RNA sequence: AAUAUAAUAGUGAUAUUAUAUUC
RNA sequence: AAUAUAAUAGUGAUAUUAUAUUC
C-alpha cells in the first residue's frame, strides 16, 4: 500500500520537536524526524548531556535535569509520529496524553510543567486534525478490506494480527472496536509478561 | 529577667506571617509568637481539610495550598518562640532548615514562592541576627551566671533543662559559639553519653 | 542479570532501539 | 499504639501543642 499522502500532524509536532530542540538549543553551548535514526541520534544526545559537568555542582544537576527532560520529550513526540505513521493519528495523541498524564502524576517541575504547557497550547488544534475522518492511513484502509471481505466470506473467520510494538496492539485494539464497519470483530490481546467456540474473533 | 528589648526579626517573621495569611485569607473567609496563634493554625488546618469542591482537582490543589500556608505559618511561629528563647540565628537556621527539607522534597508551585519570598527578607534577617545590639538578655543573665560560677570554682558539673529539642541544640550551638563560655565543653541529653558527661570526662554542661 | 530474533547506524568485532524468553 | 507530666483555651469531661516513656 502507499504511506498517508500528508501530515498535518507531523507538520504541526515537528514544531514542538523544533521548539524542544530549540529549548534544548538554549542551554546547549553546542537527521528526520519520525525516524530511527533520529532516535538513535536522541539517545546518543541524551547520553552525551549526562556527561557534561560545572564547578557549580547544584546548576549542573538542574540542566542536566532540563536536558535529559528535553530529550525524554523528543523521544516520546518521536514515538507518536511513529505510532501515528503505522496507525491512527488519535492512537498518537492519546499515546502523548498517556505520558503527559503519567508526568502530572510524577509531579510539578518547572521544565515538565513548560513543556506540557506548550503542548497544550497545540492541543485543540491537534484533534482538530485527528477528528477527522480524511485523514485515515491508506494501510488501514485496506486491513479494513481485508477483514470486510474474508468477514464477508466467512463471518465464522478466526483471525490472528501481528505488529512490530505492543503500542501498535493497544492501538489497532482500540481502532477495531471504534470503527463501525468493523462491528463484527472481538478482539484480544496476546504479549509478553515484562516491561473459535469462544467469542475472540481476532487475536 | 526582663523580655527583650525590641525585636526586629518578630517584625519582619510578622510581616511574612501576615503577608501568608493574606494567600490563605483569598480563599477562606491574637499575636504572632505566641501558643494562642499555634492552637488557631492548627484548627485552621483541620478547618481546610473539610473544605469541598464538586470540582476533586482544584479541590485537591487548594486544600494542599491551604495546607502549605498553615504549614509555613506554624514554622514561622515556632520560629519567633524560638528567637524569643535563645538566638535570632538559632531561629533563623530553624527556619533555613525548614526550607532546606522543603526543597529537598521537592518545590511545588507555591512552596516555590514562598520559599521565593523568605529568601527576599533573608539577607535583612541575617542582617538583624548579626547585630550584637540585639542580643537577648536572658542568654546574657544565662552566660553571666555560668561565667561566675565556673571562675569561682573552675571545675563545675552543669545541667541545663530547657523545654523543647529546638532549644537544646539552639542552646548547644550558643554555647559553642560563645568566645566568653569557650570553658564549656556541652553535651547533649533528649528523648528517642551518660558516661563521658563525668567530671573526668569531656563533658562540663550537659 | 542473561539469552534469542528484527530493524537501524558501521567495512566489522560491535552499538542503539524494538520484541520475546529465561534464570 | 498506649501511658505520664507541663503549658494553653473550656466551669468541666476534654482538646491542642510540647516533653518523656512504654508495648
Ligand atoms: O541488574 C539487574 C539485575 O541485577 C536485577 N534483576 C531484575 N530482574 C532480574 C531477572 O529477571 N533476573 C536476574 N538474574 N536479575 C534481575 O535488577 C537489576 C536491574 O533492575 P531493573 O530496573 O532493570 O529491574 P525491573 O524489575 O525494574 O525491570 P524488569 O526486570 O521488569 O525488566
Ligand atoms: O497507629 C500507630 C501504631 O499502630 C503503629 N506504631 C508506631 N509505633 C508504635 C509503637 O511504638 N508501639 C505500638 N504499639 N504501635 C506503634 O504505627 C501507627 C502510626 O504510625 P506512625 O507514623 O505514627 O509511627 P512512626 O514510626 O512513623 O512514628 P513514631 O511513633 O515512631 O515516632
Ligand atoms: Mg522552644
Amino acid at each position: 500500500v502507499e504511506s498517508r499522502i500528508s501530515d498535518k500532524f507531523k507538520y504541526i509536532i515537528a514544531q514542538l520537536m523544533r521548539d524542544t530542540e530549540s529549548l534544548a538549543k538554549r542551554i546547549c553551548k553546542d537527521r528526520e524526524f519520525g525516524t530511527q535514526k533520529y532516535e538513535q541520534w536522541i539517545v546518543t544526545v541524551q547520553k552525551a548531556c549526562m556527561v557534561f559537568q560545572m564547578p557549580d555542582k547544584d546548576e549542573e544537576s538542574r540542566i542536566c535535569k532540563a536536558l535529559f527532560l528535553y530529550t525524554s520529550h523528543l523521544r516520546k513526540y518521536n514515538d507518536a509520529l511513529i505510532i501515528s505513521e503505522h496507525a491512527r493519528m488519535k492512537d498518537a495523541l492519546d499515546y502523548l496524553k498517556d505520558f503527559f498524564s503519567n508526568v502530572r502524576a510524577a509531579g510539578f517541575d518547572e521544565i515538565e510543567q513548560d513543556l506540557t504547557q506548550r503542548f497544550e497550547e497545540k492541543l485543540q488544534e491537534l484533534e482538530s486534525v485527528s477528528r477527522d475522518p480524511s485523514n485515515e492511513n491508506p494501510k488501514l484502509e485496506d486491513l479494513c478490506f481485508i477483514l470486510q471481505e474474508e468477514y464477508h466470506l466467512n463471518p465464522e473467520t478466526i483471525t490472528i494480527l501481528f505488529v512490530k510494538t505492543r503500542a501498535l496492539v493497544d492501538a489497532l485494539k482500540n481502532w477495531i472496536e471504534g470503527n463501525p464497519k468493523l462491528s463484527f470483530l472481538k478482539p484480544g490481546i496476546l504479549t509478553g509478561r515484562g516491561k473459535a467456540s469462544g467469542d475472540h474473533n481476532i487475536l | 529577667v526582663e523580655s527583650r528589648i525590641s525585636d526586629k526579626f518578630k517584625y519582619i517573621i510578622a510581616q511574612l506571617m501576615r503577608d501568608t495569611e493574606s494567600l490563605a485569607k483569598r480563599i477562606c473567609k491574637r499575636e504572632f509568637g505566641t501558643q494562642k496563634y499555634e492552637q488557631w493554625i492548627v484548627t485552621v488546618q483541620k478547618a481546610c481539610m473539610v473544605f469541598q469542591m464538586p470540582d476533586k482537582d482544584e479541590e485537591s490543589r487548594i486544600c494542599k495550598a491551604l495546607f502549605l500556608y498553615t504549614s509555613h505559618l506554624r514554622k514561622y511561629n515556632d520560629a519567633l518562640i524560638i528567637s524569643e528563647h535563645a538566638r535570632m540565628k538559632d531561629a533563623l537556621d530553624y527556619l533555613k532548615d525548614f526550607f532546606s527539607n522543603v526543597r529537598a522534597a521537592g518545590f511545588d508551585e507555591i512552596e516555590q514562592d514562598l520559599t521565593q519570598r523568605f529568601e527576599e527578607k533573608l539577607q535583612e534577617l541575617e542582617s538583624v541576627s548579626r547585630d550584637p545590639s540585639n542580643e537577648n538578655p536572658k542568654l546574657e543573665d544565662l552566660c553571666f551566671i555560668l561565667q561566675e560560677e565556673y571562675h569561682l570554682n573552675p571545675e563545675t558539673i552543669t545541667i541545663l533543662f530547657v523545654k523543647t529539642r529546638a532549644l537544646v541544640d539552639a542552646l548547644k550551638n550558643w554555647i559553642e559559639g560563645n568566645p566568653k563560655l569557650s570553658f564549656l565543653k556541652p553535651g547533649i541529653l533528649t528523648g528517642r553519653i551518660l558516661d563521658a558527661f563525668k567530671a573526668s570526662g569531656d563533658h562540663n554542661i550537659l
